[PDB]
């Protein structure tokens, strides 16, 4: 029971922490954190780089600009800090799983307590860019769509999308599988 | 720390921590692997798919 | 397009929500002694 018991839970958590890197992925790549509002004066969307404007004529008619491999055309310093830590947090996650592989060799209750500390940072990382991300509203690309109402740390017209608050999802189970990887590894200690 | 170990004890793993270097062949047989399958996969599915 | 976020919004909170009431969950199976 005792062994069985924490063996589930431990491949739960594995489990867990694949479907947060899914999360972390999806959340970095898709451009979907803001997007306009009934109010607003220009359609459009913007992520962390990518950030997609309508030309205003009664149609679609998106054209999409950003790369993160091209620092030049974020729009805001405050944006490049952002996508840095949420790909810091997608290296840390995704190190996580590699490390998974180190049960094989090495003793279970400190490979847990490496995971722990590092679905911690991850989660500080996240964190960190979810707080700075805010910050680059200020700029004039997404003024100008968004209105002249839009600054620091003010939603304005715009509306928060599914990228951002599917990131605040990922901040909660980031830190609380950090926790159940510390009492895990712990707890195999007995 | 509700299980009443210190906070080293129950979060750093400050008992013996190398003593185990030998072992790092036998550690990176899988580790490089892993990583690089596991890089793939993020980069090809980023590339292609999601965007 | 019809400019408003609620419905996606709301299965993303849903789907959230279901993942921590499920790690909850975990935690009731572990700390149970
Ligand atoms: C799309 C992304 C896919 C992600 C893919 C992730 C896969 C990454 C690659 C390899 C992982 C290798 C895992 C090897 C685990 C094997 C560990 C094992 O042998 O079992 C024991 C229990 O351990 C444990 O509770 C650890 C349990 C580990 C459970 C996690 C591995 C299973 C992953 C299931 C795949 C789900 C995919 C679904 C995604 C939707 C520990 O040994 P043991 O006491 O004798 O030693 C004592 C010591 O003194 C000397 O060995
Ligand atoms: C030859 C091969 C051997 C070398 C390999 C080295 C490995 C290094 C690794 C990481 C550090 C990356 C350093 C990249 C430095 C490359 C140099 C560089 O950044 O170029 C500048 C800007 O580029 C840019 O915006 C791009 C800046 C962002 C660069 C970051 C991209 C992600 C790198 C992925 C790391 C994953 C690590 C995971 C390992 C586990 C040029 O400015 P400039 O005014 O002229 O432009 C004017 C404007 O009009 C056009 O942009
Ligand atoms: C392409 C691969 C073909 C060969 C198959 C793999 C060889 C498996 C044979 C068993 C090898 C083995 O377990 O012993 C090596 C070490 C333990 O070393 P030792 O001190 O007990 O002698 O234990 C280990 O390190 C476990 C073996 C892990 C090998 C991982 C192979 C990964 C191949 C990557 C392909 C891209
Ligand atoms: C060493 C192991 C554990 C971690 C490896 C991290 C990998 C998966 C990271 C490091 C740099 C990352 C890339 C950095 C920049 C971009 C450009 C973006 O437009 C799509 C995603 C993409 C292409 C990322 C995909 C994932 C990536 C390749
Ligand atoms: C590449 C492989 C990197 C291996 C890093 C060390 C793994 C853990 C080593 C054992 C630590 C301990 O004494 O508990
Ligand atoms: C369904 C889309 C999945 C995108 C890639 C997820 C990678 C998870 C970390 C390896
Ligand atoms: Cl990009």
């Amino acid at each position: 029971h005792y062994m069985r018991n924490s063996r589930a839970i431990g491949v739960l958590w594995a489990i867990f922490t694949i479907c947060f890197a899914i999360i972390n992925v999806v959340v970095f790549i898709q451009p979907y954190w803001v997007g306009d509002s009934v109010s607003t004066p220009k359609p459009g969307y913007f992520g962390l780089f990518h950030y997609c404007v309508g030309s205003g004529l009664a149609g679609r008619e998106l054209t999409c600009r950003g790369s993160f491999t091209d620092f030049s055309t974020i729009p805001s310093s405050a944006f490049k800090a952002a996508a840095f830590f949420v790909l810091l947090s997608m290296v840390l996650i995704l190190g996580c799983i590699t490390c998974f592989s180190l049960f094989f060799f090495c003793n279970t209750a400190t490979v847990y307590k490496i995971c722990a500390w590092m679905q911690l940072l991850a989660a500080l990382c996240l964190v960190l860019g979810c707080m700075i991300f805010p910050d680059g509203w200020d700029a004039e690309t997404i003024r100008d769509m968004c209105g002249a109402k839009t600054g620091k740390y003010s939603l304005g017209d715009c509306s928060v999308r599914w990228a951002y608050i599917l990131a605040i999802i990922g901040i909660l189970n980031a830190l609380i599988l950090s926790f159940l990887a510390f009492v895990l590894g712990n707890r195999q200690t007995d | 720390c509700l299980d009443g170990k210190d906070c080293a004890s129950f979060f750093c793993c400050f008992e013996d921590c190398h003593i185990r270097i030998a072992k790092m062949d036998s550690y990176a047989r899988i580790f490089f692997p892993t990583a690089f399958c596991l890089f793939n996969l993020v980069y090809w599915v980023s590339y292609l798919y999601l965007g | 397009d019809s400019r408003d976020y609620s419905t996606e919004l709301s299965v993303t909170v849903a789907v959230g929500a279901s993942l921590l009431f499920l790690n909850i969950l975990a935690f009731a199976a572990l700390y149970y002694k």
